[PDB]
């Protein structure tokens, strides 16, 4: 249960940053939204500047650092 | 008598009753009168954050069941 | 007045304390550090009043000088009173410190250790017994007791 | 045999602690070989499930892989139950 | 962060303390009252001249088990593994080559202090 | 709400520390058929008060010679991590929960023996030099058996977490599991702590007060504070590690009254050690550690790996 | 963010500006341990727990024998500190200038040293969003080094029973 | 110089530990193991010359994965580009990146 | 990179040109030479932590054991050269020349 709800969250969360990558970078010359880093087409794992990369430091700092700093 | 040095040793006693009994107290306060919650794994960590986002009020220990689900 | 009044309590404070926690550095001369032993002893219990050696001269509040002072000892003296941090207090134990002694006309001898260091309590004797030595040293507590430095400071 | 024996009770009435030493680590060197449940640590470590058991595409010739945990096929814990 | 902040706490509350007796008493200050101390007699020598010292193998010896401890101190969780054959046989014998070290500087008087 | 747990934490450990000095006195008095104090207080209660008051308006001097910045920061590192050390202490619920609970204490107790040797060498003076080389040599030989029985101990319990070590002793005591190495840890807890028969860092017999020989009113107030509390603190960890007191997770209060109780003995049994024994020297101590504890403790290590594999009893990781 | 990662791995440069600014082994000392304690905290951050204190405690003991050892060998009437000596200080000033400068280019603009690329963003960012489960990674990896690794554990213990021969022969004398 | 003493023998020392895409304790993945399994795949028998000519769009996202520059350019962008605009009031952020949103449990 | 790893490569960096640079006193080079191997250690662990390396988590503690090595072989030596000479300094090593 929790792999599907990781799954659909991180997609959301994805589709969120890139609808707010297309409305910030719309006047940018050389600016293709959405364009991978990697050749492949392979699905990669999002790293946590892909995700939690628009939102609050409050968001910013429970994802990186909530377990290690929960004592 | 040797009975004289009973008062010095409950004092002490006293004193040591403060902190964990203070703890216990602080932990179910700041936890809804139950345990705080021991994250020493992701997996522990990530129910707590699944717990904190289905409340609704971004507190972990308000827990919600099958009135919620409907 | 309320500030005549505080600095009363806050001085009796002060003084509560030092009376309370006397502490005697290790610096016994003579015969007469006998019968500090044995106030020290289960007999006169001295820890009871509140009242402990310690070695070091900086963790030291009173100098007992308890034997026959001489002039090959008199620097030595002085250099452990004067590393003694204030307040300090000194209690001349015995004829020996308390003047001569026994040994007041000779070449080697000083005649009190009031030629020395202020002397704060005098107990006389050869030596003073163990209950003598414990009567001066409540004397010197009912002295601090009087001492009014924080009232002195405020008039002043 | 008598020098062993002359040389242990030297070492007694000598090293007592040293005699102690010697005979702890060596019973400690030796005795799991001997022992009938290393077999059995070695079988408790391997049934801790820390990770997901991912199941496998069934091709319709898996007799022995169960269809469902709950179904006779597959590893049993009971050797560990009553223990 | 709580741990930053427990740390904080303690360090302040030292600090306070010393700043309270530092500042608190009457002080009085003079060559003779801070002279350092030697029985109430003037120190011949210095401080910082060098202090020979009789166990300087037995120190470097102590650097070298101390990292045999740490090489030992991850045995808990090597016990859970699948191999514990290999496990008991790596732990034992770095603790019988540590038991060898000892028994070879003890014989050959390693842990002996220099007269 | 965690700075309050933080001052609940910190503020009856000084008050324990304080009725501590007043208990030794009082117990060490009877031992030897005096009575200690009962004058300044009823029972002499009030007597820690009146010695704190005494020093903190007593004058600190700085010696002439003295390193200023590190013969203050000393006192300051001894009480801090002094105060640190307990923060990870389960009674039943630890203020900070730490996966790794056993290593944070030696590291911490490893940090707060340079209090000793940077006063020593900062008072710029040879008494102090000789008790700063005295502390040198005794951690080092406590230090490695200390870390070898910790590890065995440990070993029997599955991790280096102080709840899992309750959770160990639900049914029996670790003591009974393994009283020589509880023998072996309980003397090297009076070195470690620098208690008598091991109190030669500060040897008043052989040095003037030893390390802080040049130390005055709070700053030498704030070493002894520091010493009591490790005491109590090492003794706390002897009973958490050794004798496991029965857990109900609704009534909190039992576990605790039961630690508190343990603590207390062992404490005095600390107090009963000093007033009976003879004091070490010092090579004594280091050839006792190095030609008798460690080669038990290096066997004891053995078998204690050993004896779970061979029984089928290795404890659960978490 | 927090920075904490950076603002440790400037105390950390700090350190060791320090102690290689080496004003004498008992302030050289001083400044390790506290290099020692901060990159505790670095890798605790990061991670590793018991990489963490286990470098820290491995550090705290062997600064202890460098303590006894500058006592008795490396001492001098007058021990010197940062401010006692003008190469001393010229040194620490250096390197206290030198981090300063790279730190402030660093977060003004994208550095790339002579040597390196770097890119001033987040530690935070840089992180991977995975998890593990009711174990430790690193302290998996670490007790791997029992079943996995016994020719480690082998050149390592004959490294260390060598070395206690070797120091017991160096020290002979005669 | 290199004699191959663990191939000969049929011996493993160090060859574990070489990679991260090999046995790991637990099956822990490396944060690249799809990438360096690519990579290794694709250099397999062809030598060092063939393999820096030829696989190097595979090396090249081995090092992406694990270095992760051109993604911390991607962001930095962003966030300059949003910065900017936030600056002279062009942009809003949307409430679910401000905070005021439910996520998915 | 982040500029975590910079601090780190800096430190080295520090360290390294702290120990070619003596002063008098041979026990600062060591101290110089024991903090190379801190950076070393801190700066391999932040690699492998981040990368997920799980195998690669016990190199730096052999790097920590082959440190304390040679702190002990640079311990012994300094001690043989101050027994000769009365003191640590690097001027007395001058016999031989090249
Ligand atoms: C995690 C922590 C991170 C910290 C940051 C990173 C640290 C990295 C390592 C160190 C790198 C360099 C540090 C700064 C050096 C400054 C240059 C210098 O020489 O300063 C003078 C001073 C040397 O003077 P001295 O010879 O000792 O005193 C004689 C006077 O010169 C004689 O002159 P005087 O008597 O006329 O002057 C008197 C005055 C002189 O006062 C000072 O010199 C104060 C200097 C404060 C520096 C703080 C940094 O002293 C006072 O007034 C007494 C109070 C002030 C000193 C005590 C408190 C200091 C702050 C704590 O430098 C030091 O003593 C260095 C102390 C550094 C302490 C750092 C923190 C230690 C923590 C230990 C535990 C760690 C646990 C693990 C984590
Ligand atoms: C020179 O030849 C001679 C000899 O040959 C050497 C001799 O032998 C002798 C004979 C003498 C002997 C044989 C003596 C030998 C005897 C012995 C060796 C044994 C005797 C015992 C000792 C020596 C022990 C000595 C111990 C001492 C001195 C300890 C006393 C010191 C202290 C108590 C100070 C330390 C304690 C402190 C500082 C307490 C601090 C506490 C706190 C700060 C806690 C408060 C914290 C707060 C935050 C306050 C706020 C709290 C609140 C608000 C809570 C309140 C709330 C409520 C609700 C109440 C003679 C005469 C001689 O001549
Ligand atoms: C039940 C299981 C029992 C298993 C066997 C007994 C337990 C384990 C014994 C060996 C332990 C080795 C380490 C112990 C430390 C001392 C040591 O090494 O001594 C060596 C020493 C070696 O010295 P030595 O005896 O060889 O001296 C030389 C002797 N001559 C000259 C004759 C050759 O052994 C002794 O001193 C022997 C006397 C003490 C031995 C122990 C007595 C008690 C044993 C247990 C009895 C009760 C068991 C429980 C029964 C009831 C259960 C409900
Ligand atoms: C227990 C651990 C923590 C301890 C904390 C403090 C404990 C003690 C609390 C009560 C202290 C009472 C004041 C004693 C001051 C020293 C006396 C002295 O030097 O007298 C001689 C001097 C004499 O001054 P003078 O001017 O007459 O002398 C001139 C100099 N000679 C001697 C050469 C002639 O007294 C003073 O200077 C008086 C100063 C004001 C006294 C009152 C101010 C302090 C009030 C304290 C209230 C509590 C809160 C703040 C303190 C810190 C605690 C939080
Ligand atoms: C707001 C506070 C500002 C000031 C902070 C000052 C900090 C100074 C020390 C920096 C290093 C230590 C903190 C690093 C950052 C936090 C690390 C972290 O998240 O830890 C969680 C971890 C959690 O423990 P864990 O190991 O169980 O973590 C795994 C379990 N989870 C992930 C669920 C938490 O804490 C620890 O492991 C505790 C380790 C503490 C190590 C301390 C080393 C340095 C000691 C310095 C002593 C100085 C004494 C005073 C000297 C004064 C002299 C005058
Ligand atoms: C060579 C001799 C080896 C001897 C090894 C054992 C040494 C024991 C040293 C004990 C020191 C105790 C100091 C603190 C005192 C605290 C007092 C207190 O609160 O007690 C109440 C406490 C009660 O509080 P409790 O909850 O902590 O006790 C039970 C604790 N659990 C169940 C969680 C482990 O203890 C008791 O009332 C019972 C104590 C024993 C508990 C263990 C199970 C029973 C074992 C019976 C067989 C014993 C065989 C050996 C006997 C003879 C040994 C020579
Ligand atoms: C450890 C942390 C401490 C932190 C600081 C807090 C301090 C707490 C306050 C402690 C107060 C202790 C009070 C002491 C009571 C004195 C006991 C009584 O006996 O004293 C009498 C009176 O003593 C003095 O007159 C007064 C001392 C106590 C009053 C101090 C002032 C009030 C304290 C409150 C602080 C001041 C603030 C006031 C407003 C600013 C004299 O008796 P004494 O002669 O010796 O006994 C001899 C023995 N005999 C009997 C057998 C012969
Ligand atoms: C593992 C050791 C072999 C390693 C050899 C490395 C090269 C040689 C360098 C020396 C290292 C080892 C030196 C240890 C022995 C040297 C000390 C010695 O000579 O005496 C040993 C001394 C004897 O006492 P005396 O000589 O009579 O002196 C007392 C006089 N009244 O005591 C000993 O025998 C201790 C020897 C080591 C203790 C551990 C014994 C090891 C036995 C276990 C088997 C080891 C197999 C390793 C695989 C482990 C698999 C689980
Ligand atoms: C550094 C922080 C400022 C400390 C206050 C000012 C420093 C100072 O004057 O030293 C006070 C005193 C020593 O003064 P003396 O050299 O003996 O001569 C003056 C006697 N009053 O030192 C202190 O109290 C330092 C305060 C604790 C530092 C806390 C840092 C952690
Ligand atoms: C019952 C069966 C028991 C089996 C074992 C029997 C006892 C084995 C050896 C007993 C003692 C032999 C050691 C030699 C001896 O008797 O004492 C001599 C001498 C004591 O003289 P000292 O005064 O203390 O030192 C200065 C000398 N001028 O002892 C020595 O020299 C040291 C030699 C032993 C070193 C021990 C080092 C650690 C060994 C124990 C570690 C744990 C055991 C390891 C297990 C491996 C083998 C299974
Ligand atoms: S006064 Fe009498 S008893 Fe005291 S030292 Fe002099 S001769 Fe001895």
């Amino acid at each position: 249960l929790f792999q599907a709800e990781k799954d659909r969250r991180v997609l959301q969360m994805l589709r969120e940053n890139l609808e707010e990558e297309a409305i910030i970078m719309k006047d940018v010359p050389d600016w293709k939204v959405g364009e991978s880093v990697f050749h492949t087409t392979r699905w990669v794992t999002p790293m946590m500047g892909e995700l939690y990369g628009l939102r609050t430091n409050e968001e910013i700092l429970s994802a990186t650092y909530g377990f290690i700093w929960y004592t | 008598m040797w009975f004289e040095i009973l008062p010095g040793i409950a004092v002490m006693a006293a004193c040591l009753f403060i902190p964990g009994m203070a703890t216990a107290h602080i932990h179910k306060f700041t936890n809804g009168g139950k345990e705080k919650r021991v994250a020493h794994f992701s997996y522990q960590w990530n129910l707590m954050e699944r717990d904190r986002c289905i409340s609704g009020v971004n507190r972990y220990h308000v827990t919600k069941g099958l009135e919620n689900i409907d | 007045s309320r500030g005549e009044y505080v600095v009363a309590k806050l001085d009796d404070l002060v003084n509560w304390a030092r009376r309370s926690s006397l502490w005697p550095m290790t610096f016994g001369l003579a015969c007469c550090a006998v019968e500090m032993m044995h106030m020290a002893a289960p007999r006169y219990d001295m820890d009871r009043f509140g009242v402990v050696f310690r070695a070091s001269p900086r963790q030291s509040d009173v100098m007992i000088v308890a034997g026959t002072l001489t002039n090959k000892m008199a620097p030595a003296l002085r250099k452990v009173y004067d590393q003694m941090p204030e307040p300090r207090y000194v209690v001349s134990m015995g004829s020996c410190a308390n003047g001569g002694g026994y040994y007041h006309y000779s070449y080697s001898v000083v005649r009190g250790c009031d030629r020395i260091v202020p002397v704060d309590i005098y107990v006389p004797g050869c030596p003073p017994t163990a209950e003598a030595l414990l009567y001066g040293i409540l004397q010197l507590q009912r002295k601090i007791k009087r001492e009014k430095r924080l009232r002195i400071w405020y008039r002043r | 045999a008598g020098r062993i024996a002359s040389f242990l009770k030297n070492a007694w009435a000598k090293e007592p602690v040293l005699v102690a030493s010697f005979a702890i680590g060596g019973l400690a060197i030796i005795l799991p070989s001997l022992s009938p449940y290393t077999n059995y640590a070695i079988r408790i470590n391997r049934a801790t499930p820390y990770n997901y058991p991912v199941p496998l595409r069934d091709d319709g010739n898996m007799p022995d892989v169960p269809s469902h945990p709950q179904d006779p096929q597959g590893p049993s814990l009971e050797w560990l139950k009553n223990l | 962060m709580n741990i930053m902040l427990t740390l904080l706490t303690n360090v302040t509350l030292a600090s306070l303390l010393v700043l309270i007796a530092f500042w608190l008493p009457q002080l009085n200050a003079y060559s003779e009252k801070t002279s350092p101390y030697e029985c109430g007699f003037d120190p011949m020598g210095s401080a910082r001249l060098p202090f020979s010292m009789k166990f300087f193998l037995v120190a470097i010896t102590f650097l070298l088990f101390d990292l045999e401890i740490a090489l030992l101190l991850p045995l808990p969780w090597a016990s859970q593994t699948n191999n514990l054959k290999t496990m008991l046989t790596m732990a034992l014998f770095l603790l019988i080559l540590l038991a060898a070290s000892l028994a070879y500087e003890w014989t050959q008087k390693g842990l002996e202090w220099a007269e | 709400m965690f700075m309050i747990n933080i001052l609940s934490l910190i503020i009856p450990i000084l008050l324990a520390v304080a009725f501590l000095t007043l208990v030794e006195r009082k117990v060490l008095g009877y031992m030897q058929l005096r009575k200690g104090p009962n004058v300044v207080g009823p029972y002499g209660l009030l007597q820690p008060i009146a010695d704190a008051l005494k020093l903190f308006t007593k004058e600190p001097l700085r010696p002439a010679t003295s390193s200023i910045s590190m013969f203050i920061i000393a006192p300051i590192l001894a009480l801090s991590l002094a105060l640190t050390m307990w923060v990870p202490l389960p009674m039943p619920y630890p203020l900070i929960n730490m996966n790794l609970g056993v290593l944070f204490m030696l590291a911490m107790s490893s940090l707060a023996v340079y209090s000793i040797l940077w006063s020593g060498w900062a008072s710029n003076s040879k008494y102090a030099l000789i008790g700063a080389l005295r502390a040198v040599a005794q951690t080092i030989s406590y230090e490695v058996t200390l870390a070898i029985i910790l590890l065995s101990v440990l070993l029997m319990n599955g991790s280096y977490t102080l709840s899992t070590l309750i959770t160990t002793q639900e049914h029996i005591w670790m003591i009974f599991t393994s009283w020589p190495l509880a023998m072996m840890w309980f003397i090297s807890t009076l070195a470690e702590t620098n208690r008598a028969p091991f109190d030669l860092t500060e040897g008043e017999s052989e040095l003037v007060s030893g390390f802080n020989v040049e130390y005055a009113a709070g700053p030498f107030a704030m070493f002894f504070m520091a010493e009591y509390a490790n005491i109590i603190m090492m003794n706390a960890f002897t009973a958490i590690l050794f004798l496991g007191a029965s857990h109900d997770p609704h009534t909190p209060e039992l576990y605790t009254i039961n630690f508190v109780l343990k603590t207390l003995a062992l404490t005095i049994t600390f107090l009963w050690i000093r007033a009976s024994y003879p004091r070490f020297r010092y090579d004594q101590l280091m050839h006792l550690l190095w030609k008798s504890f460690l080669p038990l403790t290096l066997a004891l290590c053995m078998w204690h790996i050993s004896l779970p594999i061979m029984t089928a009893s290795i404890p659960p990781q978490s | 963010t927090m920075y904490i990662a950076f603002i440790l791995s400037t105390i950390f440069v700090i350190g060791f500006v320090g102690f290689s600014s080496k004003p004498s082994p008992i302030y050289g000392g001083l400044g390790l341990i506290v290099s020692g304690g901060v990159g505790c905290g670095i890798v605790l951050n990061f991670g590793g727990s018991f990489l963490g204190l286990m470098v820290f405690l491995i550090y705290l003991g062997g600064m202890l024998v460098v303590f006894g050892y500058t006592t008795a060998m490396a001492t001098e009437m007058y021990p010197e500190v940062w401010v006692s000596n003008k190469t001393v200080f010229g040194a620490f000033v250096s390197g206290l200038m030198m981090e300063f400068c790279m730190v402030y280019y660093a977060l003004k603009e994208e550095e790339v040293e002579i040597i390196f690329k770097f890119n001033g963003l987040g530690d935070w960012v840089i992180y991977d969003t995975g998890d593990s489960g009711f174990f430790s990674e690193e302290a998996m990896g670490i007790a791997a080094l029992y079943s996995y690794g016994t020719w480690l554990v082998i050149v390592t213990g004959w490294s260390l029973l060598i070395g206690v021969v070797v120091i017991m022969e160096i020290t002979r004398g005669n | 110089p290199f004699f191959d003493v663990q191939k000969r023998l049929g011996l493993d020392l160090d060859r574990w530990m070489t990679i991260q895409s090999a046995e790991q304790p637990h099956k822990i993945p490396g944060r690249c193991h799809a990438f360096e399994k690519e990579w290794i795949e694709c250099a397999h028998g062809i030598g060092g010359i063939r393999a820096e000519k030829e696989c190097k769009i595979e090396f090249d996202d081995f090092v992406e994965c694990l270095l992760r520059q051109k993604t911390m350019k991607r962001l930095s962008a962003i966030k300059r580009q949003r910065d900017k605009l936030i600056k002279e009031g062009k942009y809003t952020p949307p409430p679910h990146h401000l905070g005021k949103e439910d996520p998915r449990p | 990179m982040p500029l975590v790893y910079m601090n780190i490569i800096m430190a080295f960096a520090i360290a390294l040109a702290g120990l070619l640079m003596y002063r008098s006193h041979l026990m600062s080079s060591l101290l110089c030479l024991e903090g190379m191997m801190l950076s070393l250690f801190i700066m391999s662990t932040l690699i492998i932590l981040n990368t997920h390396f799980t195998l690669a988590n016990m190199m730096p503690i052999i790097l920590l054991v082959f440190a304390a090595c040679e702190a002990a072989l640079g311990l012994s030596l300094l001690v043989m050269v101050s027994n000769t000479y009365g003191t640590d300094y690097v001027q007395n090593l001058n016999l031989l020349q090249c």
